[PDB]
């Protein structure tokens, strides 16, 4: 059984403020580094 | 000289070997040290506790 | 604090001088 | 002395430290039935045997003494299954042992809590201790360093959800800390939850009530509702 | 590797950057009494002493 | 030809920084590594400093003139003219200065005491610059991201 | 070719626009010091060199700049400062020059005209009143 | 490999923690690698702790040059955050120096503790 | 005072200057030059380099030259704003807010920077169209160009959601993304008009990536500060702060879920729904409402992102099965069981193809056969769930009243399956204590 995925927001504000808004990966390569962050794998 | 103990009032007063390299002391401040004879090291200090039959609190 | 660093060093490197003049200057031979 | 004991959770076997420090700690093992002398369980340390627990199976125990050495010691085999040592532990104060679904050789008791007089509670997935053969160096699932002050109670919930680990010397110092997640709990106790100097905690059977019995001699209750 | 080949370098570095600037004021006097506005329109002196060139 | 020799004399200290002390040029670059080296004698000696020393190094005229006097000392020395310094401003300043000290005197003690196989790459040979350089741009652009103060918006009335 | 500009919107003069912009006074205490041998010259040169009196209630102007004579190309010999003469302040010229005991003399005698009747002079008269 | 005053034995490695611990409360000790170069290289420092779990071990090298030429004794623990809660700091701490003064029990405990540091070297 | 209020609210709702200062400083106001050239400019001297600047973009793109027409025309050289009547002013405040809208992806360049000075120049954006100019230069807000927009807006002809820039109109820095997402999880206004200018840009197909990933990063950002902020322990309280984020949210991504034609939004969207099912501990049929929409949405080009979220969505919930339509679709996509192995490398896809064979095995139909046993030998189920799954399966074969024939040749391979999975199900025979060798020989004969 599985619980809810405890993830500090330092890390996710250092996700999204690694770039500006232009000049980010796509789309696809951020959602991909979000759903890493909140995947509850060992 | 392979190692000596902190304290200088441990005094060795038996030994024997497990095998090839390790070895087995006795010493006056209760304890039975397993030393490693290539490198010198210490495996383990086994302990005995206080004689509770007299004084003299080391065995 | 600084300030009282910076005057032992000074004062330290003075000592080990004069203490090393004060050598040079003046059963141990068996 | 017979102050410090654990009685076993089948009940059959109670564990008392015997009063020998002199560099290493043990505690006689007496059958509950007949109340007589059956084992004895010795380790060494500096100062003895700081707490220890039994297993959940309810056969070995696990003797975490002070400076650091932590020992799992079978009731089978009579001798020492293994020793390892606490993470950075400069002496140990308390422990605990709860869960289900842990290592099936060591007990069946998944997490082990491990509280030192600095004030630093280690928390070891007992899954990690297996290399049967003990890792000599097993690093924690979480350090928790919340508290200032030497760990004095700790307790985990008989379900292995909650582990409540508090200090005595500081008024109001227990946290609540979930697992298998090793998060502490932000929204109690608050600064006016009145807790006192925190001596003894328990949890309930259905783990539904956490009673804090505190230095002035009140017990207060609280229900645990998830 | 061996740094008294740094501590020479850095220091030889300076040198010739004091006396590169020396060289190049005075080659700045040198030609402002033949063509004195160059001065003004190029203030870098590498590119002076190329349109000296 | 002088502005010629002067350009080939500073390609070759990049090239023989990059040689030396792999870890410092990484961090921040040969021309103030090796200002670093030249004032304290050697690698080895560089290597013995620690990090206060080293925010400090070239400014010593105005530290002792600020700790014989009871003075303010100054904030930094040859460290002010490394790039990674001069992204900051106001205090930031300072406090990416001792930052960089701090790791400038790690690198220093890797690549001064540290072995390494000899068929290792440089990409590996400066490993803790490569680490240090990314962890200190991220704390740069926090302490340059940090926000301004809130305040209480008002309308036209003054309510 | 033309640019988003850089918006750059956010008492008395630093600089005078009219005199060639003497940067304003830096009041350090050796310029202070300076300032007040400036005022005292006077009485520097003993009575050999008297100066114009210019006594403001302020001795400290708004705009000053510490400079040093460089070279006058047709004299060398003697009016040119030596090596272990051209000291850091005036105050150290004045005080490395000559005339510094003649300054203690007058002092001395300055000093012995205002301790001449107040109170040490009454302390003896009343110990030689007591015995 | 290059820790080679390394403290092995618990009685000794509790021993120097208990005076580390003891010291820390006196305000007797620097911490970290940066303070203790700076008490070693102004020579106040008594006795130097440094710690062999650094993942660079090179980062802590240079204290053993100032120390031989100081004459100050250096010894190896070996934990950091051990070392790092023996100071009480909630941080891992790689080098630890501890100074003495003029007449202290602690002192003694000093004195006699790098008696025993010569034994391990 | 209550006469200096009113006329405080009058003066502020005032528009159009009165006195001859207040015309030099509202024509002084501009992004290009600098104040003491744009006093002393006319109409044609702005609009020769405007118009250069638009001729630029309009070689640059092709969907200007209404615009050629509308607003950069000769004759816009001499229009009045404040002179037109109401409905004038709302129309020219549409085609303001389409232009802006299609010029938004450009606004680095220096023509785009020179047609938006002509907007404001002539038609005075930055005091009629406060909320769609600074929406519009919100995503490029680390750039010189929003600093000297910030400088020439009027403050009290902001709107109230984006008042949080006054200390960085006062001292004149760019504000950062800490503050734009502290007050977007602060405020829901802010966080609603970032939203609603996206999707009124996105409906337009207008968007464009930096555009795109501002929103999905702001709103994940203030999704994660909301939910952190929702969390209570109390049981009403955190039961009204759900349903509260939900009505804030919910139009926003029950429309960015099904945008088909923006996959770049639509998969910003998945994020935000990945990051509220994972954190945020929601109900079973709030994620099965969420898991349906995302199936009705997604396309070929977010199909591997819909999967990630979908285990994601279908893992964080307490029961067991699917809801229908999910699975109707998951069997409408093309490659399974190699996508749910690639994904199961990262993030535990257990629960989704439990709850994906269970839904299967509830359909009666025949067509799923090999879906199921592709999902019961992947290697993807644990031992208890293959074991169940195979008990529901032989249970549904003794509830049919062809079919067997089908069903009776997948149990057979599924008996004889050779690893681990063969075990289990071999073990869920001995533990149903049923002969195979009954429904064997009644197939075989």
């Amino acid at each position: 059984d599985t619980h809810a995925v405890v993830v500090a927001p330092q890390r996710l504000a250092e996700i999204f403020n690694a770039a500006p808004a232009f000049a980010m990966p796509p789309i696809e390569d951020v959602f991909y580094q979000v759903a890493s962050l909140f995947s509850t794998k060992p | 000289t392979l190692t000596r103990t902190p304290s200088k009032k441990t005094k060795f007063v038996s030994i024997a070997f497990q095998s090839h390299n390790i070895v087995i002391v006795g010493c006056s401040n209760s304890t039975i040290c397993a030393y490693d004879v290539r490198t010198g090291t210490m495996l383990r200090q086994m302990t005995l506790g206080t004689d509770l039959t007299g004084g003299s609190k080391n065995i | 604090l600084g300030y009282v660093r910076t005057m032992r060093n000074i004062a330290a490197k003075e000592l080990k001088e004069l203490e090393e003049r004060y050598v040079l200057a003046g059963p141990k031979k068996i | 002395t017979m102050e410090r004991f654990r009685v076993s959770p089948c009940g059959r076997y109670m564990a008392l430290v015997a009063s020998d420090k002199k560099g290493g700690g043990m505690l006689n093992i007496i059958n509950v039935g007949t109340m007589q002398w059956i084992a004895q369980a010795r380790i060494d340390g500096r100062h003895g045997v700081a707490d220890f627990a039994w297993w959940s199976d309810g056969n070995g125990l696990t003797i975490a003494g002070r400076d650091g050495q932590v020992t799992e010691w079978s009731m089978i085999t009579r001798r020492t299954v293994g020793i390892w040592r606490d993470e950075g532990s400069i002496g140990g104060t308390v422990m605990a042992l709860g869960g289900r679904n842990g290592p099936a050789e060591l007990g069946g008791d998944r997490w082990v809590a491990i509280g030192s007089n600095s004030g630093i509670l280690n928390v070891y997935d007992r899954n990690d201790l297996i290399e049967i053969r003990i890792k000599k160096y097993p690093t924690p699932t979480r350090v928790f360093e919340q508290l200032t002050t030497s760990i004095s109670v700790v307790a985990f919930s008989p379900d292995g959800q909650l582990l409540a680990f508090g200090s005595q010397h500081k008024k109001d110092a227990l946290r609540l800390v979930h697992l298998p997640s090793c998060t502490v709990y932000r929204n109690w106790p608050t600064e006016q939850t009145p807790l006192g100097r925190v001596t003894a905690i328990a949890f309930s059977s259905k783990s539904d009530v956490l009673a804090v019995g505190n230095d002035v001699g009140r017990v207060r209750l609280w229900e645990i509702r998830g | 590797k061996v740094d008294v080949m740094i501590v020479h370098a850095v220091a030889l570095l300076d040198e010739l950057d004091k006396e590169l600037n020396v060289m190049a004021m005075r080659v700045k006097e040198w030609y402002g009494w033949h063509f004195p506005e160059l001065g003004k329109i190029l203030p870098d002196n590498l590119s002076y002493a190329r349109v000296v060139l | 030809e002088r502005s010629e020799y002067r350009r080939q004399l500073a390609e070759y200290l990049q090239n023989r920084m990059k040689a030396i002390s792999p870890n410092m040029t990484e961090l921040i670059g040969a021309l103030v590594g090796a200002r670093l080296i030249a004032h304290s004698g050697s690698l080895v000696n560089l290597a013995k400093n620690p990090g206060s020393t080293i925010q400090i190094l070239g400014a010593e005229k105005a530290l002792f003139r600020a700790l014989k006097t009871k003075h303010a000392t100054p904030k930094y020395g040859i460290i002010y003219h490394a790039s990674l310094v001069g992204q900051a401003s106001g205090p930031n300043k300072g406090k990416i200065a001792r930052q960089l000290a701090a790791k400038i005197a790690l690198s220093v003690r890797t690549d001064a005491f540290e072995d390494f196989p000899e068929n290792a790459d440089d990409e590996t040979r400066a490993a803790v610059g490569i680490q240090a350089r990314a962890k200190l741009e991220n704390n740069l652009r926090l302490l340059e991201g940090k926000p301004l103060n809130k305040g209480v918006a008002l309308g036209p009335n003054g309510i | 070719e033309l640019s988003v500009r850089v918006p750059q919107l956010p008492g008395p003069p630093d600089t005078l626009s009219d005199w060639y912009n003497i940067p304003r006074t830096n009041l350090t205490p050796e310029l202070k010091r300076d300032l007040q041998l400036l005022r005292m010259r006077d009485v520097v040169a003993m009575g050999k060199q008297f100066f114009k009196k210019d006594n403001r209630k302020d001795f400290v102007p708004e705009y000053c700049q510490v400079g040093t004579i460089i070279a006058g190309a047709t004299d060398g010999v003697s009016g040119r400062l030596t090596r272990k003469e051209r000291k850091r302040t005036i105050v150290e010229e004045v005080l490395s020059s000559d005339s510094v005991s003649k300054y203690k003399r007058k002092y001395h005698e300055i000093q012995e005209h205002k301790k001449s009747g107040r109170k040490g002079y009454y302390k003896k008269l009343m110990a030689a009143r007591k015995r | 490999s290059a820790a080679w005053p390394k403290a092995e034995d618990p009685a000794l490695v509790q021993e120097l923690l208990d005076c580390v611990q003891q010291a820390s409360h006196y305000r007797q000790l620097k911490k970290g690698a940066n303070e203790t170069t700076k008490s070693v290289n102004r020579g106040t420092s008594e006795l130097v702790i440094l710690a062999a779990d650094t993942q660079p071990l090179s980062i802590v090298l240079h204290i053993p040059l100032i120390c031989e030429e100081k004459n100050v004794p250096y010894v190896y623990v070996p934990s950091k955050v051990a070392l790092g809660r023996a100071c009480g700091v909630s941080r891992a701490v790689i080098a630890v120096s501890l100074t003495s003064n003029e007449a202290s029990d602690l002192n003694s405990k000093i004195r006699a503790l790098r008696d025993k540091v010569e034994r391990l070297a | 005072s209550s006469l200096a209020q009113q006329l405080a609210q009058i003066a502020a709702n005032s528009r159009s200057s009165f006195n001859v200062k207040a015309l030099k400083a509202s024509h002084s106001k501009s992004l290009i030059w600098e104040p003491r050239v744009a006093v002393s400019q006319t109409f044609a001297e702005i609009y020769s380099q405007c118009y250069e600047g638009f001729k630029e973009l309009c070689h640059l793109d092709s969907r200007f030259v209404p615009f050629d027409a509308t607003l950069f025309s000769a004759q816009s050289q001499e229009v009045d704003r404040t002179q037109m009547t109401a409905e004038e002013n709302a129309a020219l405040d549409k085609r303001v807010d389409s232009f802006l809208h299609l010029v938004g992806s450009r606004l680095r360049l220096m023509p785009a920077i020179k047609a938006v000075e002509w907007l404001i120049r002539r038609f005075r954006i930055h005091e009629f169209n406060t909320g769609t100019l600074l929406a519009t230069f919100l995503p490029y807000h680390t750039i010189p160009a929003f600093v000297t927009l910030l400088s020439i807006l009027p403050v009290q002809r902001i709107p109230i959601e984006y008042r949080f820039l006054d200390p960085y109109i006062k001292s004149l820095t760019p504000p950062p993304r800490a503050a734009i997402v502290q007050q977007a999880t602060n405020r829901p206004d802010l966080l609603s008009a970032i939203s609603r200018y996206t999707l009124d840009s996105c409906r337009a197909k207008q968007e464009y990536p930096g555009l795109i990933s501002f929103w999905g990063g702001i709103m994940a950002e203030a999704v994660n500060g909301m939910i952190d902020k929702m969390r209570s322990g109390r049981r009403a309280i955190q039961l009204e702060n759900d349903h509260l984020l939900l009505q804030q949210i919910g139009p926003v991504l029950s429309e960015a879920m099904v945008m088909k034609d923006v996959p770049g939004i639509q998969i910003a969207s998945y994020m935000v729904v990945a990051i509220l099912a994972a954190k945020g501990s929601l109900n079973d049929n709030i994620l099965t409402a969420f898991m349906e929409q995302l199936v009705h949405g997604w396309t070929v080009d977010t199909l591997r992102p819909g999967l990630v979220c979908l285990t994601m969505l279908a893992q964080h919930r307490s029961a067991k099965q699917l809801s229908g339509r999910v699975a109707k679709a998951v069997i409408k996509v093309p490659d399974l069981v190699s996508s749910l192995r690639d994904i199961s490398k990262e993030h535990q896809v257990d629960k989704l193809a439990n709850g994906l064979v269970l839904a299967f095995v509830d359909r009666g139909d025949i067509r799923t056969l090999p879906v199921i046993n592709s999902l019961l030998l992947s290697e993807l189920l644990q031992e208890k769930q293959a074991k169940v799954a195979y008990k529901a399966l032989l249970l549904a074969a003794h509830k049919i009243d062809n079919i067997r024939k089908q069903v009776g040749s997948a149990l057979v391979r599924l008996s004889q399956a050779e690893g681990d999975v063969g075990d289990a199900i071999r073990t869920a025979i001995q533990e149903v204590d049923f002969n195979i060798e009954e429904l064997e020989l009644k197939l075989g004969a």
